[PDB]
C-alpha cells in the first residue's frame, strides 16, 4: 500500500556503472514509457579564467548550432522527428545537457548526444551570429532586476575568486572571444571523470549501460590532469554595496551570510529553520492568520510587496538569507523585523513551531520527487554531490535527527554576532548604514 | 511601523529628533561645540546648586 | 509555556546586579587579595 | 552592461590575517574579532572607575 | 499499485480512486461551475467565488482552518477555468483524514459574513492585475467577445464597475444554484477506495437544482481592436474549431503540431513547423507566430497568436495566412503528421506522465465522460486520424467565419477586411 | 497556442498560467 | 510639464454627458483613419508629447493659404492693414491625405448604466449638398428638438 514508513521502503533504488575513462553511469527504473536522457558536468566560471569568463556560457547555445558529424540545423531536425523536447542549461557550478524523450528511440539520443558532447561544428558563421545575440541579450539583462542583484551578491562576498564573478562574463570578452580558446576548454573540462551520466524510466540499469557503452567508452573522454582538481577555497567578505537608482517604483534587497558548502551535516540542519521562518507575498489567500509572523506582519502592515528566503551551498560553501521587496518608505520596518526572526530564533525558539517546519521539509521533499526529470535530475548533481546517494529513506532518519538544541545551536554558529553581506538596487537612500545592521546582528539581550 | 518600542510613549518618537536626525557627511571638529555647550552647562547647574547648599 | 530558555540568562544578570550593587557600596565582606 | 561592474581592492586598509583570497576567512574570525571587543570592553573599565 | 478505480453513484458522482505506494497523498474535487455560468449581474462571481476559498466556513473559523492545514504541513490549492472549477489539496500520506475533512467543510459549510466579504473587495484587483503583465493575457480574454456573444464571452475576471456589486447572497445562491451531487465529481489517487468510497456519500449528497445549461455560447464572430501602447502588436485570427471530445478536435489537434511549434529545443526556432519558416523566410528579423487551438464541451476554437512589429504584422499575418492556404490547397506531407503523430503521441503522454497533471486528465474525463480510457486507446485513436481530415479541416478555419483581435500600436493592422 | 489557459489562486503560492 | 496634469480633469468632465462618450466611438466604428480620431487624448498618449511634436504640427498645418480671418465690427481697412502684415508665413500646407475611407462595423461597450445608449447610422454625403440638405430636410421630418418646453 501507501504509507508513509511503507512508502519510503518500495522505489527503484540507485543504480550505478563505471566505464573504464572516468564516464559514470547510473540509473532508476520508474516503469515509464519515457525516459529524460541527461548529463551533467561540474566544469564551473570558476575553473574558468579571466577570458575565458561567459565563454562555456557562449558556447552553450553553439551545440544545437550543428555538430560535426551533423552540420548546422540538422541536429534538431532528427531530433523534432521523434517529437521529443530537448533542453540544455549551465550554472556557475555545473552544467546540464538532457533529452526528454520515449524509451523507444533512446538508441539515436545518446549517440545523438554522445556526438554533441565533443563533436562539435566551431564555424563562425554562428559565432558572429551568437556574438551577436548574446550582446543584444547582455544589455537586455538588465529588464529582469532579480539576477541583477544577485550578481552584485556574490561579487560583494567572493571578491577575489573566480567564482564571484558574471556567469556570462563580461560583455567585452563575448565579442574578442574566439574559438580556439573554447577547444581549450572544450578539451579541458569535457574529459571524464568530469563527465557523469544517468537517466530514469522505463530503462533499468543493465539495459542502460550496454547501450552506454560504446562512444565513451570510449571516444575520451579520457583521463588525464588538468592539474587537479582546480579550486580554492573562497574568501568571505563583510561589506556592502549598492546601486543607487531613484528612478524605479521599487527596490529589491538581498542580504545574506555565508554557510557550510554541500557536503556537510548541517546543511540540513538549517533546512526547516528557513522553512520555519517561511516567506511572504502580495498575493497569498493567507491572510493576517498565518502562523510565519512574517506572512502575519508582511500582509498586516504590507511591509513589503513579498519576500522569499533562499538556500545555496556550494562545494566549500553555503548561502542563507533572503530577497524582499518592499516600499521605498518602507525598507527600514522590513529590516527591523527580518532581524527579529532569527534572533528570537537563535535563543528562544521552541519545539512546537519545529514540527509544523518539520512536516513541511517532508512534504516538500517528497513532492518534487515526482516526475522523470527532476528524478533523473538529482543523480546528476548528487553524483557531482555526493556521489551515487540518494538517500531517500535515510533524508526521513535524517529529519529525525534535527533537535531544538541542534536548530539552536547551529544557528547559534552561522548567525549571533557575524559579519553580514549587504546588497541593494535603488532607491535605497533609506537603507540604514552598515553600522546599524551590525550592531543589529548581536541582541543586547533586547 | 509595527512593534516599534519607540511609538508606545508617544515621546520616543519626538526622541527621533536625534537618532534618525541626518547629517551631511564632511563636519570638521570645529562643529563639536554645540554639543560642549550644553554639556558644560549640565555640570553648571549642579555644582552651581550644591554651593548654595552651604551657601 | 514553561520557557525553557532566559533562565540562564538571567541568572547572570542578577548577579550582574548584586556584584555590582556590593561593589557600590563595597562593606564588610570575606575575600580581600 | 551592469555587469560590466567589478570590485576595486581594500586589501590596503585590510590586517594580513583574512588578506588571502584561498583562505576561509573564519580561522580567524574568531580570533579576528576578538581584538576588536576586547578594545571596547576595556575602554569601559576605565569610564566604570 | 492497483489501476484506475472508478465508481458511480447513485448520485452519479463518480469516486474515482487508485491505490498508491508514494507517502504522497492527495485528493481533488471538480465541479462544472465555470464562467459560462455568470449572469450579466452574476459576473465575475466565481472570479470572485474563486476568492470565497480561505473564508470562513459553517463548520469552522477560518482561523483554526488556516493555522491548521500549515502546522500538519498539508497544502491546498484553488483552479478554474471557462468552465471547470477544481478545489485540490494534498498532504502526507498519514493525515488525509484531517485535511480531507476540511475540504467538505468548506464546499459544504458556507458562510458568507457582511463584515468578513468585504475585506476581500480590494483583493481582485491586485490578483486581476497581475494576470495581465502578459500582453497575451488581455489579448486572449478579449477574444472570446469576438468570436461569441454570451457564454465564453464571460471573462475570468471582473469588469470593474461589477466590484462592488457583488452580496454574500448573490454568491450564496450560485453556491447551491450550481452545486449538485450530480455535478460534483470526487477523486483520489494515493487512497484505497472504501475510505474514500465511505465519506464521498456521506455529506457530498444534496439535490439537485442547477447545472443551468443555457448557455451555448452561440458563436459570432467579429473583430476588435484596442489601441495600445505597445511596440510588438499582437493578434489572432480565429475561425471556430469544433467541439471537445472529436476526430476534428483531434484533427487539429494534429492540425497544430502541422504548423504549431512548440520549442522541442531550447531556443530553436522550429524548423518543423513550416509556418515560422516558411514565414521566416520570405519575412525580416524578430518576430513569432504560432498555432492556437483550444476546445470546449459545446465547441471550441482555432487560431494562431501573432507577435510582430509595427509594419510586418500584416504579412506577418498574410503570409502565413496565405501559408495555411497552401495547406488548404491540397499540401500534405503524411512523415510530418507521421512525425507530428510521433509529437502528439509522446507530446500527450508526456503531457500525461506527469501524475498532478494527469490528476487532472482524470477528472477531465470525469466530468466530460465519467470513464476512463488508456491513453493507448488515445494513441490508438491518435492514429486514428486521417489526412483529408486534417486537411478539410484547415479547409474550415479558411471555410468559415474568422475573428480577429488585435491591440498594441495599431496604425499598421490590417482588419479582416485586409484578409 | 494554448488549452486554452487556466486561473490559480490558493493558498500558499500564487500564479497564472497558459 | 505643468499643462500634462491638465488634460484628464478637462477629459473627464466631458464625459459626464453618456452620449459624449458614445458619439466619440462611434467615428472609429463607422471610419478607419481620419473621423476616428477622437478630440480627446488617449491616456497612454498622454507623457507622449513633446514640445517637438507640437512644435511642427504648429508649422506644419500652419500655412497663410489656410489661415482665414474674419472681424465683425471693425473696418476693413484697419483689418486690411495688419492682415498681410504678420500673418504671411508659407507653405508647407495641409496634409490631406485623410478621406477618412468611411468603414462601418459596431461597437458595444459593457457599463453600468440603467439606460443603454445606442446609435444606428448608414453614411450620409458630403457637407455643402442638396443631399445634406435632404438630410437635413430629412431629420426635421422625424427628428425633433423640442418646440415646446417639455412637450
Amino acid at each position: 500500500t501507501a504509507t508513509y514508513a511503507q512508502a519510503l521502503q518500495s522505489v527503484p533504488e540507485t543504480q550505478v556503472s563505471q566505464l573504464d575513462n572516468g564516464l559514470r553511469v547510473a540509473s532508476e527504473q520508474s516503469s515509464q514509457p519515457t525516459c529524460t536522457v541527461g548529463v551533467w558536468i561540474d566544469a564551473g566560471s570558476r575553473y574558468e579564467s579571466e577570458k575565458n569568463n561567459g565563454a562555456g556560457y557562449f558556447v552553450e547555445h553553439l551545440a544545437f548550432k550543428g555538430t560535426k558529424n551533423r552540420p548546422g540545423n540538422a541536429l534538431e531536425k532528427e531530433v523534432e522527428s521523434m517529437g521529443a523536447h530537448l533542453n540544455a542549461y549551465s550554472t556557475r557550478e555545473h552544467t546540464a545537457y538532457y533529452i526528454k524523450a520515449l524509451s523507444k528511440d533512446l538508441p539515436k539520443a545518446v549517440e545523438l548526444l554522445a556526438d554533441i558532447v565533443q563533436n562539435c561544428s566551431l564555424e563562425d558563421s554562428q559565432i558572429e551570429k551568437e556574438r551577436d545575440v548574446i550582446l543584444q541579450e547582455l544589455q537586455e539583462n538588465d529588464t529582469s532586476m532579480r539576477d541583477v542583484v544577485f550578481n552584485y551578491l556574490h561579487a560583494t562576498a567572493f571578491q577575489g575568486t573566480p567564482l564571484a564573478q558574471s556567469v556570462e562574463g563580461p560583455s567585452e570578452n563575448v565579442r574578442k572571444l574566439s574559438r580556439a580558446d573554447l577547444t581549450e576548454y572544450l578539451s579541458r573540462h569535457y574529459k571524464a571523470p568530469r563527465m557523469v551520466l544517468a537517466a530514469a524510466g522505463g530503462l533499468e540499469h543493465r539495459q542502460l549501460l550496454d547501450l552506454a557503452q560504446k562512444h565513451f567508452s570510449g571516444l575520451s573522454g579520457t583521463y588525464d590532469e588538468d592539474a587537479v582538481p582546480t579550486l580554492s577555497p573562497c574568501r568571505f567578505t563583510g561589506s556592502q554595496i549598492c546601486h543607487r537608482e531613484d528612478g524605479l517604483p521599487l527596490a529589491h534587497v538581498a542580504i545574506a551570510v555565508e554557510g557550510p558548502g554541500w557536503a556537510h551535516p548541517d546543511n540540513v540542519a538549517l533546512q526547516v529553520a528557513n522553512a520555519i521562518i517561511g516567506h511572504y507575498d502580495c498575493t497569498y489567500g493567507g491572510g493576517a492568520h498565518l502562523s510565519s509572523p512574517l506572512a502575519s506582519i508582511a500582509a498586516t502592515n504590507k511591509l513589503c510587496q513579498s519576500f522569499q528566503t533562499f538556500n545555496i551551498c556550494y562545494a566549500d560553501t553555503g548561502l542563507l538569507g533572503a530577497h524582499f521587496v518592499c516600499d521605498h518608505m518602507s525598507i527600514d520596518d522590513m529590516m527591523f523585523v527580518l532581524q527579529g526572526q532569527w534572533m528570537r530564533l537563535c535563543t528562544s525558539a521552541t519545539e512546537s513551531e519545529v514540527l509544523r517546519g518539520k512536516n513541511l521539509l517532508r512534504n516538500a521533499l517528497v513532492s518534487h520527487l515526482d516526475g522523470t526529470t527532476p528524478v533523473c535530475e538529482d543523480i546528476g548533481r548528487s553524483l557531482l554531490t555526493y556521489g551515487r546517494r540518494i538517500p531517500l529513506a535515510e533524508w526521513e532518519s535524517r529529519i529525525a535527527e534535527v533537535d531544538a538544541r541542534v536548530v539552536r545551536e547551529v544557528c547559534s554558529k552561522y548567525f549571533y554576532d557575524q559579519c553580514p553581506a549587504v546588497a541593494g538596487f535603488g532607491p535605497i537612500e533609506q537603507l540604514p548604514d552598515y553600522n546599524r545592521i551590525r550592531s543589529g546582528m548581536f541582541w543586547l539581550r533586547f | 511601523m509595527t512593534n516599534i518600542r519607540k511609538s508606545h510613549p508617544l515621546m520616543k518618537i519626538v526622541n527621533n529628533a536625534f537618532i534618525d536626525l541626518p547629517a551631511p557627511s564632511n563636519i570638521s571638529s570645529w562643529w563639536n561645540f554645540g554639543s560642549l555647550l550644553g554639556i558644560c552647562l549640565i555640570l553648571q547647574i549642579l555644582t552651581g546648586l550644591f554651593l548654595a547648599m552651604h551657601y | 509555556q514553561l520557557a525553557r530558555n532566559w533562565v540562564p540568562t538571567a541568572s547572570l544578570w542578577g548577579a550582574v546586579g548584586a556584584v555590582g550593587l556590593v561593589w557600590a557600596t563595597d562593606w564588610r565582606l570575606i575575600l580581600d587579595w | 552592461s551592469h555587469t560590466d561592474i567589478k570590485v576595486p581592492d581594500f586589501s590596503d586598509y585590510r590586517r594580513p590575517e583574512v588578506l588571502d583570497s584561498t583562505k576561509s576567512s573564519k580561522e580567524s574570525s574568531e580570533a579576528r574579532k576578538g581584538f576588536s571587543y576586547l578594545v571596547t570592553a576595556t575602554t569601559t573599565v576605565g569610564v566604570a572607575y | 499499485p492497483q489501476d484506475l478505480e472508478f465508481t458511480r453513484l447513485p448520485n452519479g458522482l463518480v469516486i474515482a480512486s487508485l491505490e498508491n505506494y508514494a507517502p504522497a497523498s492527495r485528493i481533488g474535487l471538480f465541479i462544472k461551475a465555470g464562467s459560462r455560468y455568470e449572469n450579466s449581474n452574476n459576473l465575475g462571481t466565481s472570479h470572485l467565488l474563486r476568492l470565497a476559498s480561505s473564508l470562513t466556513t459553517k463548520g469552522a473559523s477560518s482561523f483554526k482552518i488556516t493555522r491548521g492545514i500549515e502546522a500538519v504541513g498539508g497544502k491546498l490549492s484553488v483552479t478554474s477555468t471557462r468552465e471547470n472549477m477544481a478545489y485540490t489539496v494534498e498532504c502526507l500520506r498519514d493525515d488525509v483524514d484531517i485535511l480531507m475533512e476540511f475540504l467538505l467543510n468548506v464546499t459544504t459549510a458556507p458562510e458568507f459574513r457582511r463584515w468578513e466579504v468585504a475585506a476581500l473587495q480590494p483583493q481582485l484587483r491586485i490578483d486581476k492585475a497581475v494576470a495581465l503583465q502578459n500582453p497575451q493575457a488581455h489579448v486572449i480574454e478579449n477574444l472570446h467577445a469576438a468570436a461569441y456573444r454570451n457564454a465564453l464571452a464571460n471573462s475570468l475576471y471582473c469588469p470593474d464597475y461589477r466590484i462592488g456589486k457583488v452580496t454574500p447572497v448573490e454568491l450564496h445562491d450560485y453556491v447551491q444554484n450550481h452545486f449538485t451531487s450530480a455535478r460534483m465529481a470526487l477523486i483520489g489517487l494515493g487512497v484505497s477506495h472504501p475510505v474514500l468510497k465511505q465519506v464521498a456519500e456521506q455529506f457530498l449528497n444534496i439535490r439537485g437544482g442547477l447545472g443551468l445549461s443555457g448557455a451555448k455560447a452561440k458563436y459570432h464572430g467579429g473583430e476588435i481592436r484596442e489601441q495600445n501602447g505597445d511596440s510588438l502588436v499582437h493578434a489572432a485570427l480565429v475561425a471556430e474549431s469544433a467541439a471537445i471530445g472529436s476526430a476534428e478536435a483531434n484533427a487539429f489537434s494534429v492540425l497544430q503540431h502541422v504548423l504549431g511549434a512548440g520549442p522541442h529545443v531550447k531556443r530553436g526556432s522550429n524548423a518543423t513547423s513550416s509556418l515560422y519558416q516558411a514565414v521566416a523566410k520570405g519575412v525580416h528579423q524578430p518576430f513569432d507566430v504560432s498555432a492556437f487551438n483550444a476546445s470546449y464541451s459545446d465547441s471550441g476554437l482555432f487560431g494562431f497568436y501573432t507577435i510582430s512589429q509595427a509594419a510586418s504584422a500584416g504579412d506577418v499575418i498574410k503570409a502565413a495566412y496565405n501559408q495555411v492556404k497552401t495547406i488548404a490547397q491540397g499540401n500534405l506531407s503524411n512523415p510530418d503528421v507521421q512525425a507530428a503523430k510521433n509529437k502528439l503521441k509522446a507530446g500527450y503522454l508526456m503531457s500525461v506522465e506527469s501524475s498532478e497533471g494527469f490528476l487532472d486528465e482524470v477528472g477531465s474525463q470525469a466530468l466530460a465522460a465519467g470513464s476512463y480510457t488508456p491513453p493507448s486507446t488515445v494513441l490508438q485513436q491518435i492514429d486514428a486520424v486521417a489526412d483529408a481530415d486534417v486537411i478539410n479541416a484547415a479547409k474550415k478555419f479558411v471555410s468559415g467565419r474568422k475573428s480577429m483581435a488585435a491591440s498594441g500600436n495599431l496604425g499598421h493592422t490590417p482588419f479582416i477586411d485586409e484578409l | 497556442g494554448r488549452p486554452l489557459v487556466a486561473s490559480v489562486s490558493l493558498n500558499v503560492p500564487a500564479s497564472v498560467r497558459y
